[PDB]
DNA sequence: GCGGCCTCGGCACCGGGATTCTCGA
DNA sequence: TCGAGAATCCCGGTGCCGAGGCCGC
């Protein structure tokens, strides 16, 4: 129970049976109690780097005002190797009631030049928090934005204070693809942004990538062919939506885009890349996208 | 030699790296510092109709720069710059022995 | 740097000017209105730095510092 | 010396890497041989940007010359600023008997300050007879603003002009108009050809760039076909377009689905020419993405037919 | 010609210009 | 119906961290 849960989730995780999640499209989020207006529409707009971050040992969202200056002591330290660092619980970033309530750790620079801005958020990650003990308050989701050099800092002093670790996490064109096809899946109005898919074809010698940017309410009508079954989304259904644009692209270029890989697929929900530099949240779904998200940092973790 | 001292002082007051050219002429600088401040102490020496320069003979002239203030006095401005084996010979410490 | 020169201050006082009677400790004195004038100097040459935004200093800001503090400096 | 001249030229100095210090330095022509020595050019970068507008401030740097070492700068940096391609189009008549490189700069010049009362136009006549202009912009209400610059390359006595498509601000149809009436032409339309590489547009706008035993390969009668195919669309030595060789598809699928494709690499049409035997493409690689160069374009805009 | 030093530059995130399209002369 | 104001699509013009170069042991 207190490990060997892990060890048979693990087990089930590994045997790889019959994987398809058909997924629920991401459903309108109303913004659950507080989610500060504020902070939630100034957490939407910026490109956040995911990472996977194991659970953090001997955490309390009680003590933030000494983990901000144990962090805040530290990362001005590493410029000895001007800066505040504001620990803020998010209190609405979760997707079921026993979720960890997700929260931010903002280099804050004199005026409120919010440098770095951390993000940790567990929402309908409940298939980690039923398999790690009470000490450890998992946040699978780490979200950057700030320069590299900060995030390789902040990550070095979470491991050294929480035992907690960060993998870059990595999202393959297959999870690129179903989240680009439920995001063209959702009921929003006033597309903010063209559904783009930033196609990277596998040439040894040159590199040329493919911005297949569709417009919107068009791959909208285009989901709507391939979309059968409602309320789910199916992996056949996400391969059908997928295979309409490799034959609406090698129909017109005559190169077949299904032998190259996605790498960043924006949509009026939510850009995502591969590298890591991934999760632009222009609409607020993301209490769903970080669903996803959430998800598949526990297959990076679990 | 001493100026060559400042100099490399003058690298951990700046606090960020200049340039020699810029040296040598902080060293005429310092020349010229002298040339206006042995000729202040010899004329403040001589305002006080002494001979020698006393410890009061300098603070006065800091003063005159500035540096001593009624908030800032001469023995403060010490404590913040100079080491305590050299503080020692001029602020006045107490063992019933005051230096 | 963690210094102050006995012998050099002693003996720029003496080579510039020759008729003194320094105290005992007051090239110690001395010492020090050099170590704040090269203090005024460094502040005063980070602001000429900044005036012009160069992230070295140079000549063009050093002579421009020395006409302010070294007058400023003058008794 | 001046205002916005000489932190202009220490800003256009700091731009140009150390290597090429001397390089861009001596054909400006300010610093003569003897200039040369006095600065140390190997020393530091703050050094010599300090040094060099000193050299000038004895010099007296005027804009008109200052415009001239940016024109400089760019003649080795023009694979940044993505140009636009204008192509002038004279009516029925001969030719332009008079290109007088002095006419064409007073007529350039002239008719810029027309309207654009406040900019500072500076010329370079290159060696390979192409007029280098350098376009400082601002209005009559501003100075000109020498920040964004729009260099026009324009060839002296061809119909395309290429141009830094800097802003694409109110003037792009005056700098067209300017360029179109200056040289004796009548209509300048924008070729639509945007990229990077100058010294490639040069090439597609004038069509000057092509003038073991025991593994049995079972498609080697399909590998044959398609290197073919890829060397009669692809002949030899691409030019690099490196440009986002836009589609705009306005097509149904099979109203319309509108697109906006993107082709992006660091060198294109060498790219596309490894697609197909590299098993990404068919062998008729589709002549939307053959005929970049061949129809001298590459922002297309296609519908269906 | 290497050791800790430094300097350009591709990628990318944030700041105004002209096109949409709504409202006043 | 039309003219100025605001917002926002399209792409800069900027910010900023790896790569290449370079000078003691």
């Amino acid at each position: 129970t207190p490990l060997q849960k892990r060890l048979e989730s693990v087990r089930k995780q590994s045997s790889f049976i019959l994987t398809p999640p058909r997924r629920k499209i991401p459903q309108c989020s109303q913004l659950q109690e507080d989610v500060d207006p504020q902070k939630v529409a100034f957490l939407l707009h910026k490109q956040w780097t995911l990472y996977s971050l194991t659970p953090l040992y001997k955490f309390s969202y009680s003590n933030l005002k000494e983990y901000s200056r144990l962090l805040n002591a530290f990362i001005v330290a590493e410029k000895q190797k001007n800066i505040k660092v504001i620990f803020s619980t998010l209190l609405g970033m979760k997707g079921t009631q026993r979720d960890p309530e997700a929260f931010l750790v903002q280099i804050v620079s004199r005026e409120g030049k919010v440098l770095w801005t951390g993000w940790f958020c567990c929402v309908f990650g409940d298939s980690l928090l039923e398999t790690v003990s009470e000490d450890f308050t998992c946040l699978p989701l780490f979200l950057a934005n700030g320069a590299e050099s900060n995030t390789a800092i902040i990550g070095t002093w979470f491991q050294k204070t929480f035992d907690c670790y960060f993998s870059p996490l990595a999202i393959n064109a297959f999870n690129l693809s179903w989240m680009a096809a439920m995001w063209t899946a959702c009921k929003m109005d006033h597309y903010v942004a063209t559904t783009e898919f930033l196609w990277s074809v596998p040439c040894s010698p040159q590199s040329l990538d493919i911005s297949f940017a569709i417009h919107p309410e068009d791959a909208k009508a285009l989901w709507d062919s391939v979309h059968k079954t409602p309320g789910e989304v199916t992996q056949e259904e996400v391969d059908l939506f997928m295979d309409c644009l490799y034959s609406h692209f090698h129909r017109h270029f005559k190169i077949h885009l299904s032998a190259t890989r996605l790498v960043r697929v924006s949509t009026s929900v939510a850009s995502a890349h591969t590298d890591g530099k991934i999760k632009i949240l222009c609409h607020k779904y993301l209490i769903g996208v970080l669903a996803y998200l959430t998800e598949l940092a526990i297959f990076q973790i679990e | 030699a001493g100026l060559s001292h400042y100099v490399k002082l003058f690298s951990f007051y700046a606090k960020m790296p200049m340039e020699r050219k810029a040296l040598e002429m902080v060293e005429k600088c310092l020349d010229k510092y002298f040339q206006h401040l042995c000729d202040d102490l010899e004329v403040f020496a001589a305002h006080a109709g002494r001979k020698t320069v006393k410890p009061e003979d300098l603070e006065l002239l800091m003063r005159r720069q500035g540096l001593v203030t009624d908030q800032v006095s001469l023995h403060v401005l010490v404590e913040r710059h100079l080491p305590l084996e050299y503080r020692q010979l001029l602020i006045p410490c107490a063992y019933s022995g005051n230096s | 740097k963690r210094k102050a020169p006995r012998g050099f201050l002693k003996r720029v006082f003496k080579r510039k000017k020759p008729q003194l009677r320094l105290e005992k400790s007051g090239d110690l004195l001395v010492h020090l209105n050099c170590l704040l004038f090269v203090h005024r100097l460094a502040e005063e040459s980070r602001t000429n730095a900044c005036a012009s935004k160069c992230r070295v200093i140079n000549k063009e800001h050093v002579l421009a510092a020395a006409k302010v503090i070294l007058k400023k400096s003058r008794g | 010396m001046d205002e916005t001249v000489a932190e202009f030229i220490k800003r256009t100095i700091l731009k140009i890497p150390m290597n090429e210090l001397t390089t861009i330095l001596k054909a400006w022509d300010f610093l003569s041989e003897n200039q040369l020595q006095t600065v140390n050019f190997r020393q530091r970068k703050e050094s010599v940007v300090q040094h060099l507008i000193h050299l000038c401030e004895e010099k007296r740097a005027s804009i008109s010359d200052a415009a001239l070492l940016d024109i400089i700068y760019m003649q080795f940096h023009q694979h940044q600023k993505v140009w636009e391609v204008f192509q002038m189009s004279k009516g029925p008549g001969e030719d332009v008997d008079l290109f007088d490189m002095k006419q064409f700069k007073n007529s350039f010049k002239k008719i810029l300050q027309r309207a654009l009362k406040n900019v500072t136009v500076s010329f370079r006549e290159t060696e390979e007879n192409a007029v280098w202009i350098r376009i400082a912009w601002g209005t009559q209400y501003t100075k000109p603003n020498q920040y964004k610059p729009t260099y026009v390359v324009y060839y002296s006595q061809t119909p395309y002009a290429f141009t830094s498509s800097s802003m694409l601000r109110r003037n792009t149809p005056l700098l067209g108009q300017a360029l179109t009436i200056a040289s004796k032409h009548h209509q300048i339309v924008k070729m639509d050809l945007r990229s990077r590489y100058l010294d490639s547009l040069k090439a597609i706008v004038f069509k000057q760039y092509n003038q073991d035993s025991r593994i049995i390969h079972e498609n080697i009668v399909e590998k044959e076909r398609v290197q073919r195919i890829t060397q009669e669309t692809f002949g030899d030595y691409p030019q690099p377009q490196l440009e986002f060789a836009q589609y705009k598809l306005e097509t149904k699928f099979k109203e319309p689905l509108r697109c906006l494709i993107k082709f992006s690499s660091p060198h294109l049409l060498e790219a596309l020419k490894s697609l197909a035997p590299a098993g990404i493409a068919d062998a008729p690689l589709s002549p939307l993405l053959t005929c970049i160069p061949n129809k001298r374009m590459n922002y297309f805009k296609i519908r269906d037919k």
